[PDB]
């Protein structure tokens, strides 16, 4: 399984241009696709979706109108057209696969990225701490608020932790509020009720060493929790 | 007689129609009710298994059921002579039900026909194995297109002065074109055309093939000319007539209607020739199978 | 409706694409004829599928523009009622008996034929409840070691009640009547025949006219016109 | 000469069958009553249960 | 001839003994003991959902074990798995063979067994990294069609075949490690006990069979039935089993005592069960018969308590959560249907 990604590079104020993902491993044609980009030292916020058969597509309402998103199934490559380039455009793009059905688990595999340099209401999830020192071997406790409830009728919470570390794509953590994802020690745990989430590592290593995002999916736009460093 | 509607044609009040015609319809109303009113009885409650020809037979029932209650209205403007008593609000929609029924039957009594040639002389063919849905679709779409050629009858202020009588009836022998003529002809040569290729090209390819030695396939190849012989029999008496009015209006001219005085008699039985086909109807299409 | 969040109105969207590919799939399906292929062992069952040729086993070809599906369920040797009506709508059986081996006995049994127990298995499968409205197509093989075998021996041994002159005509039609006679039902039913042979390469046309006449009928009926 | 063997597996069979404990069938009869008795309130099919309680309403 | 002789005489002997034996430690039917509890109320189930899709017939349905995914097969070709609070699909599955008979469903949800009329039963993976569903695993060594098939574990799996044999199966290796053989005709059903460690099979002899996972042996041997097994099922306490005929009866079989207990069936019933099914606190029986409908009995006086009258072509599949809450039918119509 992999997603490689090209098409950046630096660009006029003036000018339109295009990003490609070609999808190698998996079944392209029964994944709907995300578009996730990343700020230069600032976090990274929800861009674009497009579904499996293309038929919905939602975007952002800072982008709406200028950004087309478009797959070529057969051929495994799905891209993203941009017309107006603006100067605060700059960042580095990610495409992020996800599959609905029940018992799914989203956002599970994340690209690998395109930096893009430019020539010069939503549910509110807030992280105080921005800095949490500590030393191997000691528990650590991250939290995330939010602006209104995430428990929904059915009884599943739409928040998501997920961790990045240095000079590294990120990858998902935690589903819904206790599921953990494929491959991740035990180690990590995390809970909440109403609108308050805790994320806990009860054991520490020196490969937790990071940032991590609370993510909601109630309805989108989808938003990101601000990033919180954790070092050693 | 000539009077002035929005031209100058004739129209006639003979002392004849309510001897003969108000008993004829009855006789149509009593028996035709009954029948498509178990018709569509028995198969919207009793009947559990539909496929995309068991439901071009439910339309042209309801063509015909929502025709035979529109007779009694009728029947008394006939034995009343010519006096509408029920102002203007009706007049438009019961000469409306009646010239939208007989094509709405027609058209149910031609798809059958042509759903059959598609069975029986071309088969496994992709047509022959429609879902019902599509079925429904085109059901659908002939019940506009149906419509759609009729609806100039509603936009009238339909009830005449005849001097001291009101008439509600569309037919009149004026000298003028219109389009409503036409479309009581258009409804007999080119239907006739198309049962009469199917129904032949069915019958010899079903005796070619060697398997006319069955009873049961001897009885359908019967079946198949009753509904085409009735045809010619129920709805040709009403065309000549017309036909003849086509050729008198030619010959001389219409201001010396007393030659008329016999053509539209005839004519106002030879049209009532036509509801037999809905009273006839269910005895060669649902019970006898 | 309103109720749903945005990851319910995704399963919704999957559920639906996968109803229209099952039902994409089963067209597919719907124009094609199955046949069930049945037999007594060593009776040219290999024989007509190579004239026709491309537990279960299957064959698949193919005739101007129609496509004919094959089962051939010899290996099985289970009891018989237990799977028997999972062939239930099946166009057509067909039945391949060998004449030409109306005189030797049974390998188990010197005493019963090749012929008694292949009417015995015809009777068993002709006027079963399930096959009650399925057509049955009946290939008569080897029809050259018959013509060599009958002058020989007399076919009392097999037939003691029949009075013939022993030739080749008139006991093919004596052996086609007897099997057609075993027929209980003869009004939603019908047994074609045809006498095969080796090197004969009309065998897939008599299948083919049976299978039409067989749709037509089931055409008639579908409408109601019959 | 072989379907002998065939023979004594089946008296084998019969052998180790017919060398167990059995009970009384009241003790049994008590057994079964007492197991559906005390299980009576977690069956939501033999006790109706209201409209909110249930997930299929 | 002299030995077949005397070993048939013996043979026979100990059968009458077995049943001597059997005859000694009945003294009280289970009617005259249950002369005393009041009857349940007259159950009044109704249809909650309806589960459409299916183009042929259905011939086996599973239940998940957390009580909200199931699966179904039919003779189509296609594996589908529901969701039955949702009525949506999750999964639609395609076989290399459409002639199946048996669908089971993995204990712990990360797998699915299929197979019928092929001699082959097939292990299907659902949670890979790819997206899809692939087949993992193959196991054939059979001679007639598969009946049943049900997992021991996650890698342990115990079919049983139409050639008078059942076979219990390491996935990983794909080779039989113990094989069950006694029957005389052809195997039907099997079921697992609670714990896992018994299994009782019916076949067409019209004799049921106590096994042992561990030794591979036949420890009980239950006969009174007239005609062929179709069905069978475990009390939810492990002890006792009821079977399900072709004459229009079910029956109630003892372990520990190893004798019949009662009788299920009516005079207006003259068509075979084919399928039986209990209740979360074993009050319940439900059967299926063929005559297009289901009965509920009440398994402590066997006596009808309810009809479950929706189907319009034979039942042929039935099965009741692993909680209480919803029993689901299917048939030869192609529709699924959950009743609470
Ligand atoms: C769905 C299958 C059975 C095919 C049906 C096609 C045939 C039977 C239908 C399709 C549309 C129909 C036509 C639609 C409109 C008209 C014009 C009208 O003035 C006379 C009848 C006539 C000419 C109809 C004759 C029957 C017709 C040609
Ligand atoms: C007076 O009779 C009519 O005018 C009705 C004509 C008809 O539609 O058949």
């Amino acid at each position: 399984v992999q997603l490689v990604e090209s098409g950046g590079g630096l660009v006029q104020p003036g000018g339109s241009r295009k990003l490609s993902c070609s999808a190698s491993g998996f079944a392209f044609s029964s994944f709907g696709m995300h578009w996730v980009r990343q700020a230069p030292e600032k976090g990274l916020e929800w861009v674009a979706y497009i579904s499996s058969g293309s038929g919905t597509i939602y975007y952002a309402d800072t982008v709406k109108g200028r950004f087309t998103i478009s797959r070529d199934d057969p051929k495994n490559t799905l891209f993203l057209q941009m017309t107006s380039l603006r100067s605060e455009d700059t960042a580095m793009y990610y495409c992020v696969r996800s599959i609905y059905y029940y018992g799914s688990s989203p956002f599970d595999f994340w690209g690998q990225g395109t930096t893009l340099t430019v020539s010069s209401s939503d549910i509110v999830m807030t992280q105080a701490t921005s800095s949490v020192p500590v030393t191997p071997g000691e528990s650590v406790s991250i939290s995330c608020r939010s602006s209104k409830s995430l428990l929904h009728s059915n009884g599943n919470t739409y928040l998501y932790w997920f961790l990045q570390r240095p000079g590294q794509s990120p990858q998902l953590l935690i589903y819904r509020m206790s599921n953990l994802a494929s491959g991740v020690p035990d180690r990590f745990s995390g809970s909440g009720s109403g609108t308050a989430f805790t994320l806990t590592i009860s054991r520490l290593e020196a490969e937790d060493v990071g940032v991590y995002y609370c993510m909601q999916h109630l309805e989108y736009p989808l938003t990101f929790g601000a990033g919180t460093k954790l070092e050693l | 007689f000539l009077e002035i509607d929005k031209k100058n044609c004739c129209v006639f009040r003979d002392d004849f129609i309510v001897k003969v015609l108000p008993p004829v319809l009855g006789l149509e109303f009593i028996f035709g009710l009954l029948g498509n009113g178990l018709a569509l009885w028995i198969f919207c409650f009793h009947l559990k298994s539909w496929k995309s020809s068991r439901i071009f037979l439910f339309n042209l029932a309801v063509a015909d059921f929502l025709l035979i209650i529109c007779l009694p209205f009728l029947m008394d403007n006939y034995v009343r002579r010519w006096d509408w008593k029920f102002g203007d609000i009706p007049c438009r929609l019961m000469l409306f039900m009646l010239a939208m029924n007989r094509q709405g039957s027609i058209i149910f009594l031609t798809v059958v026909a042509v759903d059959r040639y598609f069975r029986v002389v071309h088969p496994h063919h992709a047509l022959n194995k429609i879902s019902n849905r599509t079925a429904a679709i085109i059901s659908c779409l002939l019940w506009g297109i149906t419509i759609g050629l009729t609806v100039h009858l509603l936009k009238k202020k339909m009830p005449i002065q005849n001097g001291g009588a009101n008439l509600c009836s569309s037919f009149s022998i004026c000298h003028t074109f219109q389009w409503h003529e036409a479309m009581f002809l258009l409804e007999f040569f080119l239907p006739l055309g198309i049962i009469l290729f199917c129904s032949a090209r069915i019958i010899w390819s079903l005796r070619q093939r060697q398997m006319d030695r069955h009873a049961k396939i001897k009885r359908a190849i019967t079946f198949i000319m009753v509904v085409a012989i009735v045809f010619v029999i129920c709805f040709l008496p009403s065309v000549v007539v017309r036909i003849r009015i086509f050729w008198l209006l030619h010959t001389s001219g219409t201001q010396n209607c007393e030659v008329y005085r016999s053509v539209d008699l005839a004519f106002f039985i030879t049209l009532s020739f036509t509801y037999m086909n809905s009273m006839l109807d269910p005895v060669v299409y649902y019970f006898s199978s | 409706g309103c109720t749903l969040s945005a990851e319910d109105k995704a399963a919704v969207e999957r559920s639906k694409m996968i109803d229209r590919n099952l039902r994409e799939d089963g067209e597919k399906a719907a124009r094609e004829v199955k046949l069930l292929l049945l037999g007594a062992g060593e009776s040219g069952k290999n024989t007509i599928v190579k004239q026709m040729k491309i537990g279960i086993v299957e064959t698949h070809f193919t005739f101007k523009d129609l496509h004919f599906k094959m089962f051939d369920v010899g290996a099985q040797r289970s009891e018989r009622k237990k799977w028997i009506h999972c062939f239930e709508g099946v166009t057509a059986i067909i039945f391949c008996v060998a004449l030409s081996d109306y005189d030797l006995v049974l390998a188990e049994d010197e005493e019963m034929n090749r012929m008694h127990a292949s009417m015995k298995l015809f009777d068993s499968i002709c006027n079963n409840k399930w096959f009650t409205d399925t057509s049955i197509i009946l290939f008569l093989n080897k029809k050259d070691l018959f013509e060599e075998k009958i002058k020989k021996s007399p076919l009392t041994i097999c037939y003691p009640e029949y009075a013939g002159s022993n030739t080749y005509e008139e006991a093919a039609a004596y052996i086609q009547c007897q099997f057609e006679d075993l027929n209980k039902r003869k009004d939603t039913k019908e047994i074609y025949t045809h006498f095969t042979c080796s090197t004969d390469t009309k065998n897939v046309q008599f299948v083919f006219d049976a299978v039409t006449d067989v749709i037509i009928k089931n055409n008639l009926k579908d409408c109601g016109l019959f | 000469t072989a379907s002998i063997a065939q023979a004594r597996k089946l008296v084998e069979q019969l052998k180790m069958e017919a060398n167990i404990d059995r009970i009384k069938v009241s003790k049994a009869a008590a057994d079964l009553m007492a197991y559906c008795e005390a299980h009576a309130k977690e069956d939501p099919l033999l006790t109706p249960v209201p409209a909110s309680e249930n997930p299929f309403r | 001839g002299s030995e077949l002789d005397q070993l048939r005489q013996e043979a026979e002997q100990l059968k009458n003994q077995i049943r001597d034996a059997r005859k000694a430690c009945a003294d009280a039917t289970l009617s005259q003991i249950t002369n005393n509890i009041d009857p349940v109320g007259r159950i009044q189930m109704r249809t909650r959902r309806t589960l459409r899709g299916h183009l042929a017939k259905i011939y086996a349905m599973h239940w998940g074990t957390d009580s909200r995914l199931l699966v179904s097969a039919s003779q189509d070709g296609k594996l589908i798995i529901w969701d039955s609070y949702t009525t949506n699909k999750v999964h639609a599955i395609p076989l290399r063979s459409s002639w199946v008979m048996t669908c089971a469903y993995a204990p712990s949800g990360n797998y699915v067994a299929c197979g019928g009329l092929d001699n082959i039963c097939s292990i299907y993976n659902l949670k890979t990294r790819e997206g899809n569903v692939r087949v993992s695993r193959e196991l054939a060594g059979h001679t007639g069609y598969l009946s049943c098939c049900r997992f021991l574990d996650d890698n342990q799996i115990v079919t049983s075949s139409g050639d008078t044999t059942c076979a219990l199966w390491d996935i990983e290796t794909g080779q039989q490690t113990t094989t069950f053989t006694g029957h005389t005709g052809d195997v039907m059903s099997l079921s697992l006990a609670p714990d896992t460690r018994l299994f009782v099979s019916g076949a067409c002899d019209a004799s049921a069979k106590l096994w042992d996972v561990r030794e591979g042996m036949c420890r009980q041997t239950f006969t009174g039935h007239e005609s062929d097994i179709n069905a069978i099922c475990f009390f939810p306490n492990g002890n006792a089993f009821a079977t399900g005929s072709d004459d229009a009866t079910c029956r109630l079989f003892d372990l520990r005592a190893d004798q019949e207990l009662m009788t299920y069936s009516h005079d207006n019933i003259i068509c075979g069960i084919t399928s039986v099914s209990f209740s979360k606190s074993g009050r319940l029986l439900l059967a299926g018969y063929d005559d297009f409908n289901c009965n509920v009995w009440d398994a402590l006086k066997a006596d009808r308590a309810g009809v479950l009258a929706g189907h319009d072509n034979r039942v042929s599949c039935l099965g009741v959560t692993d909680d209480g809450m919803a029993v689901a039918t299917g048939s030869w119509d192609s529709f699924l249907k959950i009743w609470n």
